This record gives structure tokens, C-alpha cells and sequence, in this order.
């Protein structure tokens, strides 16, 4: 009964970190920072079109 | 065969036109990239000065 709440006290932190990490690359995809011109999306296809 | 070949050529002309358009597009894009690169070089020169 002790160990269970021990783990429950960190489930949330892990979920938060994971969601932040996902969101990072999520908007890094759209409108790349163009630090390198290797690939940019949705702001170059539109520009080229 | 006359009308057949003329229709074929009619299609092929606009195909060629589209291809040349795309060529002009990336030529402009490459020029823009060159300008950005030389601008960054100039900025680093300013920092050095």
C-alpha cells in the first residue's frame, strides 16, 4: 500500500514531460527554424507554390 | 493521324510550360538562400570588427 502511492506520485510528472517533448517536435515540424535548410514544411511548400 | 498528333502536341506544350515554371521557381529560391548566407557572413564580420 505504501509503494503504490509512491509510484502514483510520479506518473503525472512523467506524463507531463512526455507531452512537452511531443509538442516540441510537433510545432518544430511546421515552419522550421531554418537553422539549416535541410527541410521545412508548410511554409516552403506554400512559398514555392 | 493529323488531329491525334495535334492534340498530343497541344498537351505536351502546356506540360513543357509547367516544367519551365517550376525551374524558374527553384532558381529564385536558390538565389534567396545565397542572399541569406552572405547576410549571415556579413553579420559575423560585424561581430569580428
Amino acid at each position: 500500500e505504501r509503494k503504490y502511492l509512491e509510484l502514483k506520485s510520479q506518473k503525472n510528472l512523467y506524463l507531463a514531460r512526455l507531452k512537452s517533448a511531443i509538442a516540441a517536435q510537433k510545432i518544430e515540424e511546421i515552419a522550421g527554424n531554418l537553422d539549416n535548410a535541410s527541410a521545412s514544411s508548410l511554409f516552403e511548400r506554400i512559398e514555392t507554390k | 493521324l493529323l488531329e491525334r498528333l495535334l492534340g498530343e502536341m497541344e498537351l505536351e506544350l502546356i506540360e513543357l510550360r509547367r516544367a519551365l515554371a517550376q525551374t524558374i521557381a527553384t532558381f529564385k529560391s536558390t538565389e534567396r538562400q545565397r542572399d541569406a548566407q552572405q547576410l549571415i557572413a556579413q553579420r559575423w564580420y560585424e561581430k569580428a570588427q
